[PDB]
């Protein structure tokens, strides 16, 4: 019979557990037998709390170093306003130990934690390189609560070396099965940011983790988009609880909030997944996290069924998180496929924007070809344009099977002339739909302006497999 | 560049 944990603090982390079923469906994990042992997880934040009284005894040095200042150590750097708490905020939501009279546990609370100290400096792309691509051997899962300003106006990405070490790290990573890079979606809802507009959750390389307030709300700060895949639970109104974790000197704070709680939360889930199946690749752990989550009681105004019965949002992807399902479900996975890439250059001209353009256009996904896609993962937009006031863009893509994503909604700060270049929007909605068909771009001003500019290419790039399908939901 |  599994005893749960009886930390001073546990009976405050009502993500993890509870009659109530506003959770996370953790425990359920744990009396499986799943609690983390053998995996590792990285903080790629601005340090941790080596030798914080819960997190030492998982602490490992080997998922660790310093890319700020070059050394091993990734101990942060004490300042009166405690600039520098995130990252050991973050670590505890992994992997807190338990059943040891000190604050909460961890989601995989014996799983081995470390932390890279990146964020302390200035965050170049050699720095970013550098801690994703940090002991790939070693680390199976690296978490980021950071990415690039939440201002609204901010299109960026990873560049060269970051995104070298995406590719690396996903194909020769973990023994080739692929390192598992988790990602927080953003904090911009406030200015509403699109989390299309950041390259790191966008990728498909990145696990893009979304939050929801405890009675099931879009929180304050959340951003929208098609590139996320799920949510776990993280802050909202003042009479919502918050997280529960570690804080630096050696404190434990139950006000952990935003964007950045709900990726550690995720990695810690994922963490328990992997230690129920080490086999699991990069794509087979998008796959589980795909069929596992669940939309119940999230409340959003745009939930969507898409082609194969799945409930889609882009507040929160395909739902939260459900730690008990996930790792049941890993236990007897098929490897997915080898991963096959469908590329269609869709323009034979440039076409003027205006007020509305929509491009249609009917694929056979690489019929006959060794690239065949019947079964989509990933999809992306990729798309070269001009524009004078790109925050009155929307931009939407519906596919074969009738499933609209928002690529991009309006950004009312986002002033720019400097249009998209190449800029790849990726939806999660249309994974395991058959891709053949007629698939459907719509650009349009949102605004009353008299706004000019013109669509120069447009690639749709089409990832998945040709076997494996479900029945649908 | 890049933010907490
Ligand atoms: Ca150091
Ligand atoms: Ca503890
Ligand atoms: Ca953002
Ligand atoms: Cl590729
Ligand atoms: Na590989
Ligand atoms: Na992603
Ligand atoms: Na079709």
């Amino acid at each position: 019979v599994y005893q749960e944990p009886t930390d001073p603090k546990f009976p405050q982390q009502w993500y993890l557990s509870g009659v109530t079923q506003r959770d996370l469906n953790v425990k359920a994990a744990w009396a499986q037998g799943y609690t983390g042992h053998g995996i590792v997880v990285s903080i790629l934040d601005d340090g941790i709390e080596k030798n914080h009284p819960d997190l030492a005894g998982n602490y490992d040095p080997g998922a660790s170093f310093d890319v700020n200042d070059q050394d091993p150590d990734p101990q942060p750097r004490y300042t009166q306003m405690n600039d520098n708490r995130h990252g050991t905020r973050c670590a505890g939501e992994v992997a807190a130990v338990a059943n040891n009279g000190v604050c909460g546990v961890g989601v995989a609370y014996n799983a081995r934690i470390g932390g890279v100290r990146m964020l302390d400096g200035e965050v170049t792309d050699a720095v970013e390189a550098r801690s994703l691509g940090l002991n790939p051997n070693h680390i199976h899962i690296y978490s980021a609560s950071w990415g690039p300003e939440d201002d609204g106006k901010t299109v960026d990405g990873p560049a060269r070396l970051a995104e070298e070490a995406f590719f690396r790290g996903v194909s020769q990573g973990r023994g080739g099965l692929g390192s598992i890079f988790v990602w927080a979606s953003g904090n911009g809802g406030r200015e509403h940011d699109s989390c299309n507009c950041d390259g790191y959750t966008n990728s498909i390389y990145t696990l893009s983790i979304s939050s929801a307030t405890q009675f099931g709300n879009v929180p304050w700060y959340s951003e929208a988009c098609s590139s996320t895949l799920a949510t776990t639970y993280s802050s909202g109104n003042q009479n919502e609880k918050q997280i529960v974790t570690t804080d630096l000197r050696q404190k434990c704070t139950e006000s952990h909030t935003g964007t950045s709680a709900s990726a550690p939360l995720a990695a810690g889930i994922i963490a328990l997944t992997l230690e129920a199946n080490k086999n699991l690749t990069w794509r087979d752990m998008q796959h589980l996290v795909v069929q596992t989550s669940k939309p119940a009681h999230l409340n959003a105004n745009d939930w969507a069924t898409n082609g194969v019965g799945r409930k889609v949002s882009h507040s929160y992807g395909y739902g939260l998180l459900d730690a008990g399902a996930m790792v049941a479900l890993a236990q007897n996975w098929t490897t997915v496929a080898p991963q096959r890439k469908c590329i269609i250059d869709i323009l034979t001209e440039p076409k003027d924007i205006g007020k509305r353009l929509e491009v249609r256009k009917t694929v056979t996904a690489c019929l006959g070809e060794p690239n065949h896609i019947t079964r989509l993962e990933h999809a992306q937009a990729r798309l070269t344009l001009s524009y004078n006031r790109r925050g009155d863009l929307a931009i939407h893509l519906v596919s074969p099977m009738g499933t609209r994503s928002t690529l991009l909604a309006a950004r009312p700060h986002d002033y720019s002339a400097d249009g998209f270049n190449d800029w790849a929007f990726m939806t999660t909605h249309s994974w395991d739909e058959d891709p053949s068909g007629e698939w459907v771009l719509e650009i349009e001003n949102t605004s009353e302006a008299n706004n000019y500019g013109t669509l120069t290419k447009f690639t749709l790039v089409l990832y998945g497999t040709a076997s494996g399908s479900l029945v649908p939901r | 560049r890049r933010k907490r």
